[PDB]
């Protein structure tokens, strides 16, 4: 009766914000890539929970007592619960194409895999409720299995939370100009030379300049073109050279697709973590429960369930915040 | 092996609060689901409600609301039904019992029961006076003696003859209430020949009021 | 509220007999029903739910039956342990309701009730009370009527009723009555009269003492 008109707002501005977010990738081609396709695929699943979970937890929220059918709590539980390892899956995704792309610049196919495998894993752990595995009682409508709460929180909050993070720490790990312009002048001194002497003062000035650059193929391949001076095989040393090119603007290249990605990096970075600020109480209770035998009152259990609920609003706030060419659309599509 | 017990009998003045506790053993206390049931002394059930131990969280008949409080202790693995504003219609037993997981809206496993007894009455001791044959009542080959026992509270007297050693005729009557206070009686029945020749004596023992009366039946 | 009716409160059968206890839901509760029993000490048993399932751990001569509101256990042969109070819970919807009960004896062949009075002690008219008391005592079935008269003409306010279970040793059952007057009211009539109507006698049983020829 109180926050029933409360969250009824709250699921309205989800499901406008989701709309908003799903429409502004589906028409403007500067957001058209993977990683928002995998950001759509997450609207979409926080749309299905404003709009298929939300209105009976708010229903049981205001009568307190399921006044519908076992059958019916099930299936609804079973979409919670899907929905919900949907999001946290997607978000272990994102952080896989941000790796990808960050490490490995060098296609949909694997768009497309990522959301079917990320769809078919949730449904898969989601089915046993809906095979009258939740023994709910009368007149209530919980997971009221401990063991399928503890298997829940292994399989969809701890191991794709753990795995996110282990990428994102990788991501963190990937962490001058006056080189590139070193390098490209001995380059083509090399290129220019005819002699011995010449090129192992170039290669030996690359190799120096080249330090700052790496951590590296770049230093290994100096050094072998550097064991050819000494020897004097100046030919197969400007061969070595040319490659050396090759191999600088890769680099060029690499750190260029870096520089363009951090950003986007950054912000789903930011929307992962708001996503574990407003998921951790409730599982932090759970375990409590579980692990003590703490006497928790329910008003924690349903305060924490909304906390968590809060964040499918937030994204497009951060959507809109963190990212130029989304909040032109957004701004577009409203006139 | 389930076993629910629980607390003790309860004695509480109108008005007050009581908390009859429900200790489980034998299984998971956090999966089974906890119901609390009423039977009154006209002997019908009534089922006051149910508790999540898990979750903490309860369902009540819309009856019981606001007079039954139910709450659980999972590191004792106790429930505990809280009854407050006691009037006499609260005076009862209460069991606890567990919800059977196989069959839906039934409770397999009860405890033993609690009593509660909601009176504004002072302990008090019994009044025993003796039953002996009447004035001119002629008399056949038995003669039935007895034994009233008037005016006490609270309930549990325990009356015997002759120490125990006559127990083959004797009635023992349940007691009721009467101006507040409880009454009953008990008879006992020997051959003609045998008394008053050999002594028949009553004994009413209310270990509440530390009391112990004996009477010795006479004639006349 | 779905209120649950049990027709016979009580209900006698001789042992190793067929018993059926009915049970009307007030409405269609579509066979969501179970049975438990209830023994003299106060234990509850789950016997039936469902209305035909047994539960683990009984015996196969209980069995249920029934249909929309209209239900039935049923004991195939009565054996002593059987002897208790059967009660009848709906689930069909909250809150869980149980029916009045139907508590089961033994039937057993008529018996007269031995009936004695008692006027008061001293000790009672000392107190300024006086309970005449009369014990009716063996009798089979527990259907039984007892009239107080003081001087012929009958007293119904200030008499108290009690009857024992069936015994365990010859399943009768026995009762007593006590008519408690204040000693003024005593003192003042003479005659006073214990009267039982039971089925084994067409006379009444008639137990009586004038106060006057007492010591
Ligand atoms: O499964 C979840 C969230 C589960 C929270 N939901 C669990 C079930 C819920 C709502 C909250 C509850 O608690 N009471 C009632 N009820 C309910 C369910 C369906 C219909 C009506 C009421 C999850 C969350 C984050 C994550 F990373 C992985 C999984």
């Amino acid at each position: 009766n109180y926050y029933a008109t409360l969250l009824t707002l709250l699921i309205a501005v989800i499901v406008f914000g989701n709309v908003l977010v799903c429409m502004a990738v589906s028409r403007e081609k500067a957001l058209q890539t993977t990683t928002n396709y995998l950001i759509v695929s997450l609207a979409v699943a926080d749309l299905l929970v404003a709009t298929l979970v939300m209105p009976w937890v708010v229903y049981l929220e205001v009568v307190g007592e399921w006044k519908f059918s076992r059958i019916h709590c099930d299936i609804f539980v079973t979409l919670d619960v899907m929905m919900c390892t949907a999001k946290i899956w997607n978000l272990c995704a994102i952080s896989i194409d941000r790796y990808t792309a960050v490490a490995m610049p060098m296609s949909k196919r694997r768009v497309t895999v990522m959301i079917s495998i990320v769809w078919v894993l949730s449904f898969t752990i989601s089915c046993p409720l809906l095979f009258g595995l939740n023994n709910a009682d009368q007149n209530e409508c919980i997971i009221a299995n401990p063991a399928f709460v503890v298997y829940s929180s292994i399989v969809s909050f701890y191991v794709p939370f753990i795995v996110t993070l282990l990428v994102y720490i990788k991501i963190y790990i990937v962490l001058l100009e006056d080189n590139w312009e070193t390098l490209n002048d001995n380059l083509k001194v090399i290129e220019k030379a005819d002699n011995a002497a010449q090129v192992k003062d170039a290669l030996t000035k690359m190799r120096a300049a080249a330090l700052d650059a790496g951590s590296d193929i770049l230093v290994g391949q100096i050094d072998d073109a550097l064991k050819l001076a000494n020897e004097g095989k100046v030919k197969e040393a400007q061969a070595a050279a040319e490659q050396l090119k090759t191999t600088i603007n890769a680099y060029i290249q690499k750190y260029g697709s870096q520089q363009k990605e951090k950003k986007a990096t950054q912000m789903l970075a930011i929307v992962l973590g708001v996503f574990i600020i407003c998921w951790l109480p409730f599982f932090i209770t759970h375990i409590l429960n579980i692990h003590c035998d703490c006497n928790i009152p329910p008003v924690l259990y349903s305060a924490f369930t909304w906390l968590g609920y809060v964040n499918s609003a937030v994204n497009p706030i951060i959507y809109t915040t963190f990212n130029i060419e989304f909040r032109k659309a957004f701004l577009k599509i409203l006139h | 092996e389930v076993q629910l017990q629980q607390s003790g009998a309860e004695l509480v003045k109108p008005g007050a609060s009581v908390k009859i506790s429900c200790k489980a053993s034998g299984y998971s206390f956090t999966g089974y689901n906890m119901n609390w049931v009423k039977q009154s002394r006209g002997k019908s059930l009534e089922w006051i409600g149910y508790i999540n131990p898990f979750y903490g969280t309860t369902n009540y008949n819309q009856r019981f609301k606001g007079k039954a409080t139910l709450t659980v202790d999972k590191s004792s693995s106790t429930a505990y039904i809280q009854l407050n504003s006691l009037t006499s219609e609260d005076s009862a037993v209460y069991y606890c019992a567990r919800r059977y997981l196989t069959g839906t809206g039934a409770m397999d496993y009860w405890g033993q029961g609690t009593s509660v007894t909601v009176s504004s009455a002072k302990t008090t001791p019994p009044s025993v006076y003796p039953l002996a044959p009447g004035c001119g009542d002629t008399t056949g080959s038995s003669v039935t003696l007895g034994c009233l026992v008037k005016g006490y509270f609270p309930e549990s007297v325990t009356v015997t003859w002759n120490s125990g050693s006559l127990s083959s005729s004797v009635h023992t009557f349940p007691a009721l209430l009467q101006s507040g206070l409880y009454t009953m009686s008990s008879s006992v029945t020997v051959p003609s020949s045998t008394w008053p020749s050999q002594t028949v004596t009553c004994s009413v023992a209310h270990p509440a009021s530390s009391t112990t009366v004996d009477k010795k039946l006479e004639p006349s | 509220d779905i209120v649950m009716t049990q027709t016979t409160s009580s209900l006698s059968a001789s042992l190793g007999d067929r018993v059926t206890i009915s049970c009307r839901a007030s409405q269609d509760i579509s066979n969501y029903l179970n049975w438990y029993q209830q023994k003299p000490d106060g234990t509850v048993k789950l016997l039936l739910y469902y209305t035909s399932r047994l539960h683990s751990g009984v015996p196969s001569r209980f069995s249920g039956s029934g249909s929309g509101t209209d239900y039935s256990l049923t004991i195939s042969n009565l054996e002593p342990e059987d002897i208790a109070t059967y009660y009848c819970q709906q689930y069909s919807k909250l809150p869980r309701t149980f029916g009045g009960g139907t508590k089961l004896e033994i039937k057993r062949a008529d018996a007269a009730p031995t009936v004695s009075i008692f006027p008061p002690s001293s000790e009672q008219l000392t107190s300024g009370g006086a309970s005449v008391v009369c014990f009716l005592n063996n009798f089979y079935p527990k259907d039984i009527n007892v009239k107080w008269k003081i001087d012929g003409s009958e007293r119904q306010n200030g008499v108290l009723n009690s009857w024992t279970d069936q015994d365990s040793k010859d399943s009768t059952y026995s009762m007593s009555s006590t008519l408690t007057l204040t000693k003024d009211e005593y003192e003042r009539h003479n005659s006073y009269t214990c009267e039982a109507t039971h089925k084994t006698s067409t006379s009444p049983i008639v137990k009586s003492f004038n106060r006057n020829e007492c010591n």
